[PDB]
């Protein structure tokens, strides 16, 4: 949708104060002051704490604050809490008379310290080969924070658009985030390279990981 | 407290008819408007049309603007949505909201959602695939071995192992669309290196639609 | 919750009661509060035999129609006041309430009358108007429309189009006893010390104890064989004081 | 004067009532901060004059 601008991500450490930010144009921010924002839990659906950009529900912390500027209206999180982790969306209504929610913005309260993520890569099986379609699989094992990047290489040449990734939710005794890749390959593309890899970049380490294996090996 | 429950999440080709449904309790319904809101997995809040509190007004987005419609019944404190040219995009969980003392022009009160299926295919079971365990997954002691799981429909399919009750850590990660139009996910277990060789190590597979379960074993490749 | 539209405004009467105008005044939530021959504080000094208030919804420009000498179609058509009105009016926004996606037409508003409204004078007719040379005669159609008009209360407008919710307070003659009052003070109790006091309305200056006589349940206060104030109740714990001159 | 002459103007209010022959030209607005108005300097609680 024609989802309203807000910041990427954000972080601190518990009880430091954090602010979001929500764009649009004139006549979805500026023309009217009746911006909200929510929240949202794993597992769950999203919840409103916010109203005329200010103002506090019932039920709800009283960390937030909200004002208004120009085309852009902001969210205030005081006290930042580990509850907090999450992803945040402003919505605003536009002079269409049609609501609009925004991007998203994903903000992280340090209550652990960083984790570096254990990386592995997998070739695909026998019996898919046998079947004729070619899937190799990396895997990115317990990190904190949750935000991580990923490449896949074969001959150590990079490729796109043949993979995808996906992220478990938060673990329930390391709070750490796991992230998985998959790439899908055909038999005779596979048969035309011999090497492939996958390759891990975190906030804690200092230069990307990367993993490999050989197909004369696996 | 106000509560909405959605219902009438199905499986259905694309174009063809569909409906949404939800029901509200515990406030005056007809005092207040309602809305509609889908979300797709690991993405953020899409809005839906708006319907006024008597029905008499509405106003929609272009891309749900004819393509569905939006209904209310006021004695039954029940929400409607009717639908049709669906696309496999459409594949979402959708939420319903209404306004309240609060404001009524605030998507106040949310149900838990529902959810919605679109694609060519027809009835079909997945297959799963075993990721074993190589010198390049083991470092440290530590082996990582998973299995893959291709295919289906409709959705949805989980993942188990037999480390469920070797009670060692396991990881399953929520399902991506393919080209196909059909989702696909991983699941992976991190074992030690002595148990290599000397333990078995199964993972199953579960796709209620069609009472289908499926099975693999990892062993361990001279990799 | 249900504050009533102003073609037909509720009125409410108040007697026999403590009113405590302090909040009212003090509460910032009021945008709008005015007094016309009368302050806000010496409200609470004031008593009156009977107040009433009305209450209706009106939008932030037709807010400014309501007072003396005013005019306008909520004036006129919906609730006139008079030039001599002795009482006092309060407004506050009720925007986010009030207005609906797409427009609060719960809520109605006159438009047309034979006649502007007389001081205070109610009027809920719903007879199709004549507005050409057709006696309508109730029958809609061309130049015959309803009288009365909906509420148009979107969202997506700015403050003056944005619905009010007001309301309208005004006391009676002293035509009989008072029944309505500001809280009065209650300080705390002094003795053996020279003091001046103010009991209900017993005034004076004495030094005070509390003593052995035993008033009946409905006496106040005592006097003396020379008829000078001798002993007095004490209004919050009942207890009974004695009085005696400062040296 | 047409539109109204703005050059005369009275007092609206004071703390209490002058003495005789009492003036004053202290022209401040009466807000006396505090929790029941505005802080001091402000003009939420009118103006003299
Ligand atoms: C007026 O109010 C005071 C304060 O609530 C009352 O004083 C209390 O009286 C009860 C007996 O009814 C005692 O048990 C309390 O110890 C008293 N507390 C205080 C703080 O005084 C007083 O009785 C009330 N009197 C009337 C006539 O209403």
């Amino acid at each position: 949708q024609s989802a309203l601008t807000q910041p990427a991500s954000v972080s601190g450490s518990p009880g430091q104060s954090i602010t979001i930010s929500c764009t649009g144009t004139s006549s979805d921010v500026g023309g009217y002051n009746y911006v909200s924002w929510y929240q949202q839990h794993p597992g769950k659906a999203p919840k409103l704490m916010i109203y005329d950009v200010s103002k506090r529900p019932s039920g709800v912390s009283n960390r937030f604050s909200g004002s208004k500027s120009g085309n852009t209206a902001s969210l205030t999180i005081s006290g930042l809490q580990s509850e907090d982790e999450a992803d945040y969306y402003c919505n605003s209504l536009t002079s269409i008379s049609t609501w609009v929610f925004g991007g998203g913005t994903k903000l992280t309260v340090l209550g652990r310290t960083v984790a570096a993520p254990s990386v592995f890569i997998f070739p695909p099986s026998d019996e898919q080969l046998k079947s004729g379609t070619a899937s190799v699989v990396c895997l990115l094992n317990n990190f904190y924070p949750r935000e991580a990047k990923v490449q896949w290489k074969v001959d150590n040449a990079l490729q796109s658009g043949n993979s995808q990734e996906s992220v478990t939710e938060q673990d329930s005794k390391d709070s750490t985030y796991s992230l998985s890749s998959t790439l899908t390959l055909s038999k005779a593309d596979y048969e035309k390279h011999k090497v492939y890899a996958c390759e891990v970049t975190h906030q804690g380490l200092s230069s990307p990981v990367t993993k490999s294996f050989n197909r004369g090996e696996c | 407290q106000v509560q909405l429950v959605e219902s009438g999440g199905g499986v259905v080709q694309p174009g063809r008819s569909l409906r949404l449904s939800c029901a509200a309790s515990g406030f005056t319904f007809s005092n207040y408007a309602m809305y509609w809101v889908r979300q797709a997995p690991g993405k953020g809040l899409e809005w839906v049309a708006v319907i006024s509190y008597d029905g008499s007004n509405k106003y929609y987005a272009d891309s749900v603007k004819g393509r569905f419609t939006i209904s209310r019944d006021n004695s039954k404190n029940t929400l409607y949505l009717q639908m049709n040219s669906l696309r496999t995009e459409d594949t979402a969980v959708y939420y319903c909201a209404s306004g309240s003392d609060y404001g009524d022009y605030l998507l106040v009160y949310w149900g838990q959602g529902t959810l919605v299926t679109v694609s060519s295919a027809s009835t079909k079971g997945p297959s799963v695939f075993p990721l074993a365990p190589s010198s390049k997954s083991t470092s440290g002691g530590t082996a990582a071995l998973g299995c893959l799981v291709k295919d289906y429909f409709p959705e949805p399919v989980t993942v188990s192992w037999n480390s469920g009750a070797l009670t060692s850590g396991v990881h399953t990660f929520p399902a991506v669309l393919q080209s196909s139009g059909l989702y696909s996910l991983s699941s992976v277990v991190t074992v030690p290196s002595s148990s290599l060789g000397t333990q078995t190590y199964i993972c199953n597979v579960n796709h209620k639609p069609s009472n289908t379960k499926v099975d693999k074993k990892v062993e361990p490749k001279s990799c | 919750t249900r504050f009533a539209s102003v073609y037909a405004w509720n009125r409410k009467r108040i007697s026999n009661c403590v009113a405590d105008y302090s909040v009212l005044y003090n509460s910032a939530s009021f945008s709008t509060f005015k007094c016309y021959g009368v302050s806000p504080t010496k409200l609470n000094d004031l008593c009156f035999t009977n107040v009433y208030a009305d209450s209706f919804v009106i939008r932030g420009d037709e807010v400014r129609q309501i007072a003396p000498g005013q005019t306008g179609k909520i004036a006129d058509y919906n609730y006139k006041l008079p030039d001599d009105f002795t009482g006092c009016v309060i407004a506050w926004n009720s925007n986010n309430l009030d207005s609906k996606v797409g427009g609060n037409y719960n809520y109605l508003y006159r438009l047309f009358r034979k006649s502007n409204l007389k001081p205070f004078e109610r009027d809920i007719s719903t007879e199709i108007y004549q507005a050409g040379s057709t006696p309508c005669n109730g029958v809609e159609g061309f130049n015959c429309y309803f009288p009365l008009q909906s509420y148009g209360f979107q969202p997506t407008y700015g403050v003056g189009y944005q619905p009010y919710r007001v309301v309208v307070l005004s006391f009676e003659l002293l035509h009989a006893p008072a029944t309505v009052c500001g809280p009065k003070k209650s300080t705390n109790l002094v003795k053996n010390k020279c003091v001046n006091f103010n009991f209900n309305g017993l005034t004076g200056t004495g030094v005070l104890t509390e003593s052995n006589k035993k008033f009946l349940p409905f006496q106040q206060f005592g006097r003396d064989i020379d008829d000078t104030t001798d002993a007095v109740r004490d209004p919050q714990t009942l207890e009974i004081l004695d009085i005696t001159p400062c040296s």
